[PDB]
Formats: structure tokens, C-alpha cells, sequence
């Protein structure tokens, strides 16, 4: 109930913020892509200081890396899931970095940039070898264009010291 | 029954001779300060609802008294703003005259700030010398325009009285060369002794992020790391053909905000020496003959204008709006010291000792006729 | 842009360097002994008013540019300037069309608490023969009216001058 | 010229920001009333840290206290004049305070509230006797509903120790 009042207070301060309240405290809503940067500090200054991992799912059918952003409360205990939808090409993989408002996203953006796709403009720790050294940095292994068991075969010739065929699935 | 029993509230009201006319109520803790709120407005003449009733030309003489130490910087900003809404053709001669009186009133205000600092820092000799050498600048202004202070000079177009001539322009060369030889005897009494340097060291530490966003616009945030001089950034009068050099420090304690004003005095006196060897060419002192007559009935076309100009304490702006008649619809004179010794002073006295409440009060050049307006 | 120092402005403190402020123990002290060494003020110092009674047309052009609203008009239609509310800004000089409102260097004017000496601040300013009260009568630079005898119902003010004419005239009516 | 590029960069980050560039550096524009609070930190974070006096003109014909807000630059030297238009009744004299972004408006709002009209919600130094003690606080003397020379007569009986009528105008 109280989350409905909280999201009603948020919707007064923002128009493009269609808030669905799950079970009691799972306040999930989607925003457009290049509007969250002028929006996440509305969410910071209202009641949600702490930011969890910038987890980003992929979709090959509709090409878009839906970067959902996890926020959390400290006075009530709820957990926002504000999410965007940015295009899927590496040319169009652009997203403005949230470092001026959250120092939590100094390191979350490094993992989501080194794992798959997205490039964040106004940050300094970008080409640093954070994780996945060469030759794993040269291709992004956490999207759906990279399939396992055809790169592992090109990296290791045999997957069984023993016999017949323990390298397929199912 | 005295309901605090812990913190005695001495407060420097008007009759104190350290603060000029603004009371700072200090919640003292033994010998430090734990809460320093100020009560300004012992001098509130009013200028919003008081300068709205006079015509456009005669609203100079009423507007001089918004800042007492500089009796030319308040008129030369309103004269710059009514210059804009009408759009005159102020000539080279009027521009040069207004330039030189805007810089000689600035060295007068620096000399007055030195004398006001020394009257509350104990040492009287740097006070008596500073007032003595301000008096010959006053007696040099009196040849030009009128009285000592509040010389109603710069009407919205041009000036009112031109130079007398070689009796005057040779005299300014004499007093400027004299005071440039004299200024090396102010250092040994005010800026070279190991008392003052040990008295103003580390008191009122102003941060770098604490000056630019706070309301501070003067030369005192320039002692903190900030590159902003309104004479250098957007030159207005005959400034671009001067090539002076501005001081910037990375410090921000109180004596950093005093040495910068001393160096500003040195380079401003070098400006007045550099401006004089140019000399003004010919031209009129007024601007135009036909669009000035019937001096009360002076219908200005509507619009608005902002101007802002360097002062001894703070780059302080004017805001005139014209309804379209012979009345300024609202002339706002932003005082330099509104958030420059009222709000930034509150987070500057917290922790400071009682001996450095007056010295901090003068290390920002607090002039009480600017908070009220 | 054109930052002057790197540490050039900040100087070094010093023990016994203030003794160079002690140099003026023997030079001539720079003061003026005002009783009685006079100063001789500027040739165009802004002072008091010297209306000319033969060029004044009563058009009240000065009335509307006085910033302090003291140039109110009388009849016999000249103005009386009161220095109660006057800032000596001399906007009443260069706005008077005929030229019948001058200003001469006279500023010293001290009156006491009694009302009979405070009627001294309501004067219809006299002709520029008052310049023969600035010179040729003991050049003291003081207000040469020095007492005023108003009289109710017989309104005839008397500027009893320094030794000259008593300058009687009647005043009836004010404003326009 | 460069101010036109600066205001073009500002108009990318804000829609309701119709920017007119005066002579070289007098970038003046009007915004709606209850939208500047989500706007002044766009102006702060771009290039304009320092805030001058919140000067507020009045208009009796169209009833609105046009609170113009003076901003300034430090790297170029320009001076913004972002302005609103809030209603004129004391009931409707409401304006959200800019203290979370500017500590410059801790004291400017005190003078504009004690002089005329406007009340600022989220601030603590509101009913403090800043200036204009009793009985001048009980009526706002800087609007156009308060006329001089009919309050001064009710506060001081005579305005001339001397004679006839030196208390009118013109
Ligand atoms: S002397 Fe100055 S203030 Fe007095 S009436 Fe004349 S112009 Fe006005
Ligand atoms: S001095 Fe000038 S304005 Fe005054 S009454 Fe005489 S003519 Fe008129």
C-alpha cells in the first residue's frame, strides 16, 4: 500500500514513469532510454540513495539490451527496477553514465561494458583491463551473438581427456 | 531566569567600532563561536520602493548612497544600464572620463578598506596613513566634479563636468607617482610584520567549492582557486587596451584574501598610471543634444537591462526595468555583500576565536549599506 | 587568462621590518590647523543657490527633477529651496532653462536647536550680489543670511545679511 | 556568438527553455513557474555555478511577480536571467525554494519573502526577523498594493518641521 503512495509521489515529479507496484515492495517501472539521466537523481533525492548492480538482459528477437537499474530504499525497504531499452548494435550501443549522482556506478558500468556491448561516454575507467583479459576482451561473450561450444572448441581442441563425446548438450 | 546557562551571547552591535553598522549575534562558547547568525538591516533606507518614484535622470543622486566607500561604482553601473535600454552613442571622451573615475574611486575604496582594517587591527599608523593618502584623492576629485564623496557625476549619458585641463591631468600623475613610491611603506606596517602574518594565519578557512557556489563574487573568492575577473572576462569601459595582470592564489585562509587586495591595489595604481599616458582625445562630454531635453519627461522605450562592474568587495549588479515612461519600474541594486559576509560569514565564524571576529569581518570588506538595499 | 603570480604576491613575514614605519618621527606632520589656516575650496564646488529674480519664469522645471522634493514654489512665482531635504546634487542648475539658478562655493552653515534659528533653512535664494558676501566681506565661506524673522499674518521674511540690505519681501500662497 | 552555441547546448537538455541571446553575453530566457526546480541544476551542472540576487519585479496589470533569477558564468563570463511568472495573491504566492542545489539562495529568499509576497516551502529561516521588524513585517511594503505617503502619514504625523506642504510629489 505504502509503495503505491511512494510511486504516486514519484509520478508527480516525473511524467514518463509508468509505475507498476508488485507484491508489496518491488516498485518496477520503465522509462525511455535517453531520459533516465535527468531522472535518476529524482529517484536519488526522493528516498533511494543506494544503487545495486546495473544488470542488463539481452533480447535477439527485438534487438535491445534492456538495462534494468536496481535501486533500493533504506527507510522503508523497497527496491526499484527502473529500466531502459537501448539499441543492440555496437555502433548504437550508447548510454550516458551515471557517475555525477551515483558513485555506485563507477564499477557496475565497467562490468557491463566489458561483458557485452554498451559504451558509457563520460567515464574514465573504460579501456582499463578490469576483467576478461586478451584475447577475451576482443569479443563480447555475454550477448547472444557469442555462442559457447564453438568458441571453446576454437580455444581448446579436446574437452574430454576420456572417451566418446562429452561436449554436446542435453 | 537566564535560559541558556551554557553559551553567553555577546554581540557586536552598531556602537562597537569594529563592525560598522550590522549586528552579528554570536553564541559564544567561552572564547570560540558555535553559532554566528547575523542581523543586518540597521540601515535599510529602501531603494526598491523608494527609487521607483523619481524620474530617470534624477535617480542618480538618490542611488549613490547604496555603497558608501565607493561613491562612483553605484552611479557608473546605473549609468551603464540606462545606456543600454536607450542605446546611446557615449563618445570616447565620456568613456575615458568614466574609466578614470571608476578606477580612482576603486583605489580610494582600497585605501578606505586599509584604513578600516587598521582601525580594528590595533595598529593605528597604517590607518592614519591610509586616510591621509585617501584625502589627497578626495581633494583631487573635488577639482573635477563636486564634493568629496557622493559626487553626482555620471548621468545616464556621459558625464556632467569635463576635466579642468593641464592643471588637473598633471596633478594625477603627481599623486599616482607619489603613492607608487609610497606604497612600499604600507607593506612594512601591514603586510611584512610577523604579528599580522601570525594573527591572520589559517583563520576562516574558505574551501574551493565553498566560494563559487555560495554567492561570492569579489576579489576574496579569487584568493581561493577561481579564475573570474569581470574587468578581464567582459571588459566594459576602456579596459581592453590596458593589459593588467590579475592575482589568483590556491589558498583561502584570511590573509590570502588580504594579500590579493594589496596586489590589486598595486596593479590598479599601475592601471591609472597606464591610462594617463594615453590621454583623452577630443569629443563632447554629453552624448546627444535632442534626446535629452525636457529632462523630467524622459520616456525611455521598454525592455530591461543588467549591468555589473568590479568593486572593492564584490562584483555587484544593477537591474533596471522600464515600463515605458519617465519612471524606472524597478531599479534593483544588488549589494555586493548580500551573501558575501552574511551567509558565508555564518560558516566562517564557527570555530574562530573572538579576536578574529573583527579581522574576519574586515577580511571580506563588509560594508553594511549593501545587505539592506 | 593572464594569471600574474605563482607565489610572487605572497611575501615573507619579518621581525624588525616595521621600524621602517617609524621614519616620520622627524618629517613635517601633514595636517592643516583649521583655526586659522583656511583651505580655499575648489572654484566650482557645489554649494548654495543664487537664483536671479529677473530671469526666473516660474515654469517649475526644477520642481520635477529635484531628487529630494525641496524646490517648492512660492508666489512673489519663484522657488524657495530648503536645505532640510536637499543633497546638493545640482540637478536644479543644468535643468533650469533660463539659467536663473546658479551655485556658488558656500557650504559652512551651522544653526542651533531653537526654532528661531531653524527658520534659517527656508530661504528664497538671493541675487548673485551674494557673491559680494563671499568676497569683500571677510572671506569665511559661510551662509550669508544668518537669521530669518518670519512673522505670522504679516508674512515678510527679512534676510538680515552680514551688513547689507535686510531684503524684505512678502510671501503669500505656495504651490501652483 | 559563443553564447548562441551555449544556449543551443542548453536547449538540447531542456524543452521549455526559449533562449534569446542579447548583445554578446546576456543570455535571457523564460521558463514556466513550477518547472525551474527541475531545471536550475541543469544550469548549475552545465557551466553556471554562481547565483546572484533573486530579484523579483511586480506587475499590477497582469497580476504576477516575475521572479527573475540571476545566474552567472566563471569560465566565459555570461549572465543568465532565467525567469518565472507566479500568481500575485498571498494565497497563491508559492514557489519551491532552491536550497538543495544553491546555497546562494539561503539568504536571497529571505529578503524576497520579507519584502513582498512569495513564500518558500522547504526552508528553515522563514519567520526569522531578518529585516523589517514589527510593525513593518505585518504588511509587505515592496509590492504595488502598498503606497507610500499614506502609510508614512499614518506613521509620522508631520513630514515638515518647517512650513507649507513639502510632502506631495512632482
Ligand atoms: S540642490 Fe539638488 S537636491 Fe536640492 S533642489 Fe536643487 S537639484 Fe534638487
Ligand atoms: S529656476 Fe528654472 S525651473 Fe526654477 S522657477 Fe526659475 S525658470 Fe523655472
Amino acid at each position: 500500500e505504502k509503495g503505491e503512495e511512494i510511486v504516486k509521489q514519484i509520478l508527480e515529479k516525473a511524467p514518463y514513469a509508468e509505475g507498476k507496484v508488485r507484491r508489496e515492495r518491488r516498485l518496477e517501472f520503465r522509462v525511455p532510454a535517453d531520459k533516465i539521466r535527468d531522472f535518476l537523481r529524482i529517484m536519488k533525492e526522493s528516498n533511494f540513495p543506494l544503487m545495486l548492480q546495473i544488470t542488463a538482459v539481452d533480447w535477439p528477437k527485438e534487438g535491445e539490451i534492456e538495462l534494468v537499474y536496481h535501486l533500493i530504499n533504506v527507510e522503508l525497504g523497497t527496491h526499484a527496477m527502473v529500466k531502459t531499452r537501448i539499441p543492440r548494435d555496437l555502433d548504437k550501443a550508447r548510454m550516458p553514465t551515471v557517475k555525477d549522482i551515483y558513485p555506485a556506478a563507477e564499477t557496475y558500468e565497467r562490468d557491463v561494458h566489458d561483458f557485452f556491448g554498451v559504451y558509457f561516454e563520460g567515464n574514465e575507467k573504460m579501456e582499463m583491463p578490469w576483467i576478461l583479459d586478451d584475447p577475451e576482451r576482443g569479443l563480447y561473450p555475454h550477448r547472444k551473438d557469442f555462442d559457447m561450444l564453438a568458441y571453446v572448441k576454437k580455444k581448446y581442441k579436446i574437452l574430454d581427456r576420456f572417451d566418446e563425446d562429452k561436449d554436446k548438450y542435453v | 531566569y537566564p535560559i541558556d546557562k551554557d553559551t553567553y551571547e555577546l554581540f557586536f552591535g552598531p556602537q562597537h567600532m569594529a563592525t560598522e553598522n550590522f549586528s552579528i549575534i554570536l553564541k559564544m562558547d567561552g572564547n570560540r563561536v558555535v553559532k554566528a547568525i547575523a542581523n543586518p538591516g540597521f540601515l535599510h533606507r529602501g531603494f526598491e520602493k523608494l527609487a521607483e518614484y523619481r524620474p530617470w535622470y534624477t535617480n542618480i543622486a538618490l542611488l549613490l548612497r547604496i555603497c558608501v566607500p565607493e561613491p562612483d561604482v553605484p552611479e557608473a553601473i546605473y549609468s551603464m544600464a540606462v545606456d543600454e535600454i536607450i542605446g546611446w552613442e557615449v563618445p570616447e571622451r565620456a568613456q575615458w572620463i568614466r574609466t578614470l573615475v571608476l578606477e580612482m574611486a576603486r583605489v580610494t575604496a582600497y585605501l578606505f578598506w586599509i584604513m578600516g582594517l587598521s582601525f580594528k587591527l590595533g595598529v593605528y599608523t597604517a590607518g592614519q596613513w591610509a586616510a591621509a593618502y585617501r584625502e589627497r584623492f578626495m581633494a583631487l576629485f573635488e577639482q573635477l566634479t563636486g564634493a568629496r564623496v557622493y559626487h553626482i557625476y555620471t548621468i545616464p549619458g556621459g558625464v556632467r563636468r569635463d576635466i579642468p585641463g593641464d592643471k588637473w591631468l598633471r596633478q594625477v600623475r603627481d599623486t599616482v607617482e607619489y603613492l607608487k613610491d609610497k606604497l612600499k611603506d604600507f607593506d612594512n606596517v601591514l603586510f611584512e610584520n610577523y604579528i599580522t602574518y601570525k594573527r591572520l594565519e589559517g583563520i576562516g578557512v574558505m574551501d574551493k567549492k565553498f566560494a563559487l557556489e555560495e554567492g561570492v563574487t569579489g576579489p576574496n573568492l579569487r584568493a581561493t582557486g577561481v579564475a573570474y575577473d569581470v574587468r578581464k572576462s567582459d571588459p566594459y569601459l576602456l579596459y581592453p587596451e590596458l593589459d593588467f595582470e590579475i592575482p589568483v592564489l590556491k589558498e583561502g585562509d584570511a590573509l590570502a584574501r588580504v594579500l590579493v587586495r594589496r596586489y590589486e591595489l598595486e596593479q590598479d595604481l599601475y592601471i591609472i598610471e597606464q591610462l594617463l599616458d594615453m590621454g583623452p582625445p577630443s569629443g563632447p562630454y554629453k552624448v546627444q543634444d535632442p534626446k535629452l531635453k525636457n529632462l523630467p519627461r524622459f520616456k525611455v522605450p521598454p525592455g530591461e537591462a543588467f549591468a555589473h562592474v568590479e568593486a572593492t568587495k564584490g562584483d555587484f549588479g544593477a537591474y533596471v526595468v522600464s515600463d515605458g515612461g519617465h519612471k524606472p519600474y524597478r531599479v534593483h541594486i544588488r549589494g555586493p555583500s548580500i551573501a558575501h559576509g552574511v551567509r558565508v560569514l555564518e560558516q566562517l565564524l564557527v570555530g574562530a576565536r573572538l579576536a578574529d571576529v573583527p579581522a574576519i569581518l574586515m577580511s571580506l570588506d563588509n560594508c553594511p549599506p549593501d545587505i539592506d538595499r | 587568462f593572464r594569471i600574474a603570480p605563482e607565489e610572487k604576491v605572497k611575501k615573507k613575514p619579518s621581525f624588525l621590518k616595521p621600524w621602517f614605519g617609524l621614519k616620520y618621527l622627524f618629517k613635517k606632520p601633514v595636517t592643516i590647523k583649521i583655526p586659522y589656516e583656511f583651505i580655499e575650496p575648489a572654484p566650482r564646488y557645489r554649494g548654495f543657490h543664487t537664483l536671479d529674480w529677473k530671469k526666473c519664469i516660474g515654469c517649475n522645471m526644477c520642481g520635477q527633477i529635484c531628487p529630494a522634493r525641496a524646490i517648492e514654489m512660492t508666489w512673489i512665482p519663484h522657488p524657495k529651496i530648503d536645505y532640510g531635504r536637499c543633497t546638493f546634487c545640482q540637478f536644479c542648475v543644468d535643468v533650469c532653462p533660463t539659467g536663473a539658478l546658479g551655485f556658488i562655493e558656500t557650504y559652512m552653515l551651522t544653526t542651533t536647536w531653537r526654532e528661531e534659528e531653524l527658520l534659517l533653512y527656508d530661504w528664497v535664494p538671493i541675487e548673485p550680489e551674494k557673491f559680494k558676501e563671499i568676497q569683500e566681506k571677510f572671506k569665511d565661506y559661510k551662509f550669508p543670511v544668518e537669521k530669518i524673522e518670519f512673522n505670522k499674518e504679516t508674512k515678510e521674511v527679512t534676510y538680515y545679511l552680514r551688513d547689507g540690505t535686510t531684503f524684505k519681501f512678502k510671501i503669500l500662497g505656495y504651490g501652483l
